[PDB]
C-alpha cells in the first residue's frame, strides 16, 4: 500500500491550489477517503471525506464552500481543489484510506503528506495534558475526556488513537476505544467508557516516543484531542 | 469368497453386540421429562440479497456475520443485527454447493461442483477479498466445507472421500476413504478433535483427524442422508434422510438411538441443525418450510414455515439466538 | 441512530448495486446444459461452434451469449447434483447416431434420454438432441443394417427414413409432450450452422419464457 | 479380496469398542439438556429488552 | 324528470365496481407477487391509474343532478387535472405493455436487453412525466366561468380565446385516440402473426388452443378498448363540429357514453389481472 | 373525461 500526496507549495492569500493523492497497491475505489490536516505546532484537524462510489461527501464548517474533494476512481486518485486560501490553511495535509463495516479499521493508512505553506456545535476532545515523560521499560496511562458520551445504542464506543512519530505520518493505533489495530504491538491497550477514555502502555519502548492523538467518529464533523507528547 | 463370508460374521458381530448388550428403552428415558408445548418462532430479518437459489449457511463465533453463497457466483457475507452487507466476493467456480466460515472470523470455504474448494482471506490489508489457496486433488463435487482452524480444513467431495489438508501447502495431508457412495454431509464436534459425514451408503461414519481410520459406522437408514450435525454434547449427531426420517444416533451407545417421522411427510431433508442446548432439532424439509422437533421426546415443536420454494442449509448461532433457513426462493430468513 | 453505520449502508447499498448489474449481466445471458453419452458424439457439437467436473464453453452468436456445460465427464451419483441445473434454458442432448450397432449402446442413450427427459427437475425445459455422424450413419446402414438393434423394424434400409426413425424413436419418450418440444437437427463436418439451430431453439424457448414472465404463456 | 480385506481390517477395528448401554449413556443426553435449557434462548424466548435483534 | 335520480346510481354503480376491482387488483399486487418482475410494474402501473381516474368519476356526477359545481374553485383545478393525468396515464400504460409484449415476442434477443425491472421502472417514470406534459396545461387552462345562476367547473381558452380549444379537443382525439389505438393494434398484430409462426405453440392441439387462447385474449382487450373509448371521442367531436339541440333523452344517454368510457378504467384491471397465472400464485 | 364542458 501507497499513498503519495503531491500539488503542495507557497501560495498567495486569496489564491487557489489542487492537491493530488495517488494511490497504489491497493483497491482504492472499495475505499472512503478523509484528508486530515495538521498546522505547524498543532493538532490534527479532519477537512473532508469521499465515501465509496462518492454517494456521501462531508466537510468541516471551516473549510465548507471554499475546499472541494473528489476522486478520479479509473486513474486511482483523490484530489482537493482548494480556493481562496488563507494564512490560517498552512498545514501539512495527509490523505487517509478509511472502510466502513462490520469489524473493520477505518484510517488505517495515512499518506506522507504534503506542506502547502500559505503566504500572509462540534464535539470538543479535550486532552487537558499536553506533554509527558516516560522512561524506557515503565508503563504510562494516558486519559482524554470527550464534551459528549461517545457510547452509542448499539454497544460501539467510536473512539480512535493515533500515534505521530517526529518526522514520520501519524499510524492507527486503535479503533473504537480497545480493538487492536493490524500490525500493531500488545503494548498498547484500550479502556474507556462515555466521555472518558484510557491508552495503556505496558513496558514502554524506544522509538515510541511522539504525539498521541485521540479522535472522535461520532458524528461528522470527526475532530481530535490536542495530542499527548511522549519524551525520552 | 470366505473372506466376505468373514466380513459378514464381523456385521453380525457388531449387530448382535448393539442388539443384545443394548437396551434402550427410549420410550420410558423421555416420558418422565416434560415437553415444550408448542414454541412459537418468527422472520425477524428477510435477507434479501441474491437472485437465484442458494445452497449455504454458516455463522461465525461472533454470531454476526453469516455467509451464503448461491447458483450466480456471489458468496455474500450477511450482518445479522443490522440487515447490511459486508462483502460480496466475486467467484469463478459459479455452480457452488457449499461453504463456511472460519472460527477466527478471517477466512471463508467455498466449493463448487468441480472439484475446487477456495478458501478467501477476509480481514486483509490491500483492499478487497483475495482468493488464497485453490484447493483441489479430488474428482466428484464439494459437498460440505468446514474449517477445524485458520491452518486445516477438512470437506466432503462427492468421489467418496473425505479430505483433510493444511492450507499454507495445499496437500492432502489426511485422506478418509470408508465409503461406497457420494459423502454429502460433514460436520464437527465442539473440540473439533472428531468429525461425521454422511453418504449415498444410508451410513454416517464418526472420522477422527488423528489417524485417519473411521471408528464407528452408523447405519439404519433406507436412502441417502443430506445433513449431519453433532449434538452440543459432542456425544450424539442427528441424521437427515430422503426417507424423511432425521434420527439421532449416539456415539457410546454405538446404534441409532431415536428416530424422527411424522405421517403427512413423505418428503425429503436439506438440512438439520441443533440448538445450543438440543432440545430442539430444526429439520429442513423439502415442504417448502422446516420443522422444529422436540430432540429429545421425537414430538414436533414447531412448524417454522416462512418460504416458497425449499430450505437448503440451515445455520445456528454459536450462542444459540437464532437460526437461519436459506431458502431457494434467495429469500433467507432469520428467526427467534 | 447510525453514527458510522450510514456508510456501511452506503457500502452495502453499492455493492448491492453490484449485484443488481451482476445479475441483470445474467440474466441476459443464456445457459445451456450439455449432455451426452460416453465418448459418443460431444466431441463433435464442441467443436461446431464458435467456442475439474464442470467446464464452460461460454460463447456467442448473432448478439447473444451462450454456456455450454459438457457435464457428463464427472462420474458421480447424477441426482444429487442436477437440482442445480433447473431454470436452464435448453439442454442440448448429444447421441451418436452411428453406435447403434456397439455393445445395445443406443438403448443407453435410450435409457439416459428417459433419465433426464422423465426427470422431476426438467418436466418444463426444453431438450436439444444432436444426432451426429451422419457421414458414417448413411453407410453402416447399407452394409451392416439397422435390423440388429430394432426387432420391431421392417422395410426401409437407407438413410432417407432410418434416421428419421431413429428421430422419432427419441422423440416418442416424452410422457409430456404438450409441455416441452424436443428439437433435433443433424449435424455434419460440413455446413456449419448447428450453431444456427441452436439459436432457433433457444429463441423459441426464450418466447415462451417472456409469454410466461409476461402472463400469456 | 484387495478392498474386502480393508472391510475385515476395518470391522475388525469398530468391533472392539466400549459398548456402554443405553440407559446410562442417553440419560446423560437427558440431564445435560435439562441442565442447559436455561441457557437455550430458543425453548424460553428471551424478550426484547435482552434481544439483538 | 325522475330518470336523472337514478341516472345518478346507473352512473355511480361503474365507479364503485372501478374502485372496488381496481383496490383488489393493487393490494393483490402489493401484499402478493412484490414487484419483483417487469409486468407486475406495469400492472400496478394501470391499477394505480385506473383507480385514481375511477375515483375522479364521482366527481362529475353533480354537474348533471345538481347543474352546478358545488366543490368550488379550490377542487375544479385539481379534478381536471388528475382526470386529464389519469386518462393519458392509462393510454400511455396501455400502449406500453404492448411495447413490451411486441418486445418479448417479436424480438426476444433484443428483449433480454431491454425489458428488465430497471428499464421497465424508469420507463413507467417516463410516461408518468409524459403525461404530465399535457395534462399540466389542461391544468393552468382550467378555469371557472358562473352560469346564469350556479357555481361552474369548465375549461377556458388563452389568446386567442375561441380558436384555442378547438386544438385541444382535436388534439386529445389524435393524441389519445388514435395513436393509441393505431398502434395497439399493429403493435399486437405482429405479435399474433409472429406467435403463429412458432412451434411451441403450432401443433398438438392443445398448445393449439393455448394459442387460441393467447388471440383469444388478445383480441378482447383490442376489442374492449375500442368498443370502451370510440363513443366518448366521436361524440365529442360531432358536438364540436355540429350544434345538437338538446333533447330530453340525450343527455343521460351522454352520460351513459361517459360510464363506458370509464369502463375501460373500470374492466382493464379486470381483464388483465384476473385472466393470467399470476392470480393463482 | 366528457364532463366539465
Amino acid at each position: 500500500v501507497q499513498l503519495v500526496e503531491s500539488g503542495g507549495g507557497l501560495v498567495q492569500p486569496g489564491g487557489s491550489r489542487k492537491l493530488s493523492c495517488s494511490a497504489s497497491g491497493f483497491a482504492f475505489s472499495s475505499f472512503g477517503m478523509h484528508w486530515v490536516r495538521q498546522a505547524p505546532e498543532k493538532g490534527l484537524e479532519w477537512v473532508a471525506y469521499i465515501s465509496s462510489g462518492s454517494g456521501t461527501i462531508y466537510y468541516a464548517d471551516t473549510v465548507k464552500g471554499r475546499f472541494t474533494i473528489s476522486r478520479d476512481d479509473p486513474k486511482n486518485t483523490l484530489f482537493l481543489q482548494m480556493t481562496s486560501l488563507r494564512s490560517e490553511d498552512t498545514a501539512m495535509y495527509y490523505c487517509v484510506r478509511s472502510i466502513y463495516y462490520y469489524g473493520s479499521s477505518p484510517f488505517d493508512f495515512w499518506g506522507q503528506g504534503t506542506t502547502l505553506t500559505v503566504s500572509s456545535s462540534d464535539i470538543v476532545m479535550t486532552q487537558a495534558t499536553s506533554s509527558v515523560p516516560v522512561t524506557p521499560g515503565e508503563s504510562v496511562s494516558i486519559s482524554c475526556r470527550s464534551s459528549k458520551s461517545l457510547l452509542h445504542s448499539n454497544g460501539n464506543t467510536y473512539l480512535y488513537w493515533f500515534l505521530q512519530r517526529p518526522g514520520q505520518s501519524p499510524q492507527l493505533l486503535i479503533y473504537r476505544m480497545s480493538n487492536l489495530a493490524s500490525g500493531v504491538p500488545d503494548r498498547f491497550s484500550g479502556s474507556g467508557s462515555g466521555t472518558a477514555f484510557t491508552l495503556t502502555i505496558s513496558r514502554l519502548e524506544a522509538e515510541d516516543v511522539g504525539v498521541y492523538y485521540c479522535m472522535q467518529h461520532l458524528e461528522y464533523p470527526l475532530t481530535f484531542g490536542a495530542g499527548t507528547k511522549l519524551e525520552l | 469368497d470366505q473372506l466376505r463370508q468373514e466380513a459378514e460374521q464381523l456385521k453380525n458381530q457388531i449387530r448382535d453386540a448393539r442388539k443384545a448388550c443394548a437396551d434402550a428403552t427410549l420410550s420410558q428415558i423421555t416420558n418422565n421429562i416434560d415437553p415444550v408445548g408448542r414454541i412459537q418462532m418468527r422472520t425477524r430479518r428477510t435477507l434479501r440479497g441474491h437472485l437465484a437459489k442458494i445452497y449455504a449457511m454458516h455463522w461465525g463465533t461472533d454470531s454476526r456475520l453469516l455467509v451464503s453463497a448461491s447458483q450466480d457466483g456471489k458468496l455474500i457475507i450477511w450482518d445479522s443485527y443490522t440487515t447490511n452487507k459486508v462483502h460480496a466476493i466475486p467467484l469463478r467456480s459459479s455452480w457452488v454447493m457449499t461453504c463456511a466460515y472460519a472460527p477466527s472470523g478471517n477466512y471463508v470455504a467455498c466449493g463448487g461442483l468441480d472439484n475446487i474448494c477456495s478458501i478467501y482471506n477476509l480481514k486483509t490489508r490491500e483492499g478487497n477479498v483475495r482468493v488464497s489457496r485453490e484447493l483441489a486433488g479430488h474428482t466428484g463435487y464439494l459437498s460440505c466445507c468446514r474449517f477445524l482452524d485458520d491452518n486445516q480444513i477438512v470437506t466432503s467431495s462427492g468421489d467418496t472421500t473425505c479430505a483433510l489438508w493444511d492450507i499454507e501447502t495445499g496437500q492432502q495431508t489426511t485422506t478418509f476413504t470408508g465409503h461406497t457412495g457420494d459423502v454429502m454431509s460433514l460436520s464437527l464436534a465442539p473440540d473439533t478433535r472428531l468429525f461425521v459425514s454422511g453418504a449415498c451408503d444410508a451410513s454416517a461414519k464418526l472420522w477422527d483427524v488423528r489417524e485417519g481410520m473411521c471408528r464407528q459406522t452408523f447405519t439404519g437408514h433406507e436412502s441417502d442422508i443430506n445433513a449431519i450435525c453433532f449434538f452440543p454434547n459432542g456425544n450424539a449427531f442427528a441424521t437427515g434422510s430422503d426417507d424423511a426420517t432425521c434420527r439421532l444416533f449416539d456415539l457410546r451407545a454405538d446404534q441409532e438411538l431415536m428416530t424422527y417421522s411424522h405421517d403427512n411427510i413423505i418428503c425429503g431433508i436439506t438440512s438439520v441443525s441443533f440448538s445450543k442446548s438440543g432440545r430442539l432439532l430444526l429439520a429442513g424439509y423439502d415442504d417448502f418450510n422446516c420443522n422444529v422437533w422436540d430432540a429429545l421426546k421425537a414430538d414436533r415443536a414447531g412448524v417454522l414455515a416462512g418460504h416458497d420454494n425449499r430450505v437448503s442449509c440451515l445455520g445456528v448461532t454459536d450462542d444459540g439466538m437464532a437460526v437461519a433457513t436459506g431458502s431457494w426462493d434467495s429469500f433467507l430468513k432469520i428467526w427467534n | 441512530l447510525s453514527a458510522e453505520d450510514k456508510a456501511a449502508v452506503e457500502r452495502s447499498k453499492m455493492i448491492d448495486r453490484n449485484l443488481r448489474e451482476d445479475g441483470e449481466k445474467a440474466a441476459r445471458e443464456v445457459k445451456l446444459l450439455l449432455l451426452g453419452a460416453g465418448e459418443s458424439g460431444k466431441s463433435t457439437i464442441v467443436k461446431q461452434m464458435k467456442i475439474t467436473g464442470i467446464v464452460e464453453t461460454h460463447f456467442t452468436f448473432k448478439d447473444l451469449h451462450f454456456k455450454m456445460f459438457d457435464v457428463g465427464g464427472q462420474r458421480s451419483e447424477r441426482k444429487k447434483w442436477i437440482h442445480c441445473f433447473e431454470g436452464v434454458t435448453a439442454i442440448i442432448f448429444c447421441v451418436a447416431l452411428s453406435d447403434y450397432d456397439l455393445v445395445n449402446r443406443m438403448h443407453e442413450s435410450m435409457k439416459l434420454f428417459d433419465s433426464i427427459c422423465n426427470n422431476k427437475w426438467f418436466t418444463d425445459t426444453s431438450i436439444i438432441l444432436f444426432l451426429n455422424k451422419k457421414d458414417l450413419f448413411e453407410e453402416k446402414i447399407k452394409k451392416s443394417p439397422l435390423t440388429i438393434c430394432y426387432p420391431e423394424y421392417a422395410g426401409s434400409n437407407t438413410y432417407e427414413e432410418a434416421a428419421a426413425y431413429i428421430q422419432c424413436q427419441f422423440e416418442d419418450l416424452n410422457k409430456r409432450k404438450d409441455t416441452k418440444e424436443i428439437y433435433t437437427h443433424f449435424t455434419c463436418a460440413t455446413d456449419t450452422k448447428n450453431v444456427q439451430f441452436v439459436f432457433d431453439a433457444v429463441t423459441d424457448v426464450i418466447i415462451k419464457n417472456n409469454l410466461k414472465d409476461c402472463g400469456l404463456f | 479380496i484387495a478392498q474386502a480385506r480393508k472391510l475385515v481390517e476395518q470391522l475388525k477395528m469398530e468391533a472392539n469398542i466400549d459398548r456402554i448401554k443405553v440407559s446410562k449413556a442417553a440419560a446423560d443426553l437427558m440431564a445435560y439438556c435439562e441442565a442447559h435449557a436455561k441457557e437455550d434462548p430458543l425453548l424460553t424466548p428471551v424478550p426484547a429488552s435482552e434481544n439483538p435483534f | 324528470m325522475v330518470t336523472a335520480i337514478t341516472i345518478m346510481a346507473l352512473y355511480s354503480i361503474v365507479c364503485v365496481v372501478g374502485l372496488f376491482g381496481n383496490f383488489l387488483v393493487m393490494y393483490v399486487i402489493v401484499r402478493y407477487t412484490k414487484m419483483k418482475t417487469a409486468t407486475n410494474i406495469y400492472i400496478f402501473n394501470l391499477a394505480l391509474a385506473d383507480a385514481l381516474a375511477t375515483s375522479t368519476l364521482p366527481f362529475q356526477s353533480v354537474n348533471y343532478l345538481m347543474g352546478t359545481w358545488p366543490f368550488g374553485n379550490i377542487l375544479c383545478k385539481i379534478v381536471i387535472s388528475i382526470d386529464y393525468y389519469n386518462m393519458f396515464t392509462s393510454i400511455f400504460t396501455l400502449c406500453t405493455m404492448s411495447v413490451d409484449r411486441y418486445i418479448a415476442v417479436c424480438h426476444p434477443v433484443k428483449a433480454l436487453d431491454f425489458r428488465t425491472p430497471r428499464n421497465a421502472k424508469i420507463v413507467n417514470v417516463c410516461n408518468w412525466i409524459l403525461s404530465s406534459a399535457i395534462g399540466l396545461p389542461v391544468m393552468f387552462m382550467a378555469t371557472t366561468k358562473y352560469r346564469q345562476g350556479s357555481i361552474d367547473c369548465t375549461l377556458t381558452f388563452s389568446h386567442p380565446t375561441w380558436y384555442w380549444e378547438n386544438l385541444l379537443k382535436i388534439c386529445v382525439f389524435i393524441f389519445a385516440f388514435i395513436m393509441p389505438v393505431l398502434i395497439i393494434t399493429v403493435c399486437y398484430g405482429l405479435m399474433i402473426l409472429r406467435l403463429k409462426s412458432v412451434r411451441m405453440l403450432s401443433g398438438s392441439k392443445e398448445k393449439d388452443r393455448n394459442l387460441r387462447r393467447i388471440t383469444r385474449m388478445v383480441l378482447v382487450v383490442v376489442a374492449v378498448f375500442i368498443v370502451c373509448w370510440t363513443p366518448i371521442h366521436i361524440y365529442v367531436i360531432i358536438k364540436a363540429l355540429i350544434t345538437i339541440p338538446e333533447t330530453t333523452f340525450q343527455t343521460v344517454s351522454w352520460h351513459f357514453c361517459i360510464a363506458l368510457g370509464y369502463t375501460n378504467s373500470c374492466l382493464n384491471p379486470v381483464l388483465y389481472a384476473f385472466l393470467d397465472e399470476n392470480f393463482k400464485r | 373525461y366528457x364532463g366539465f364542458x
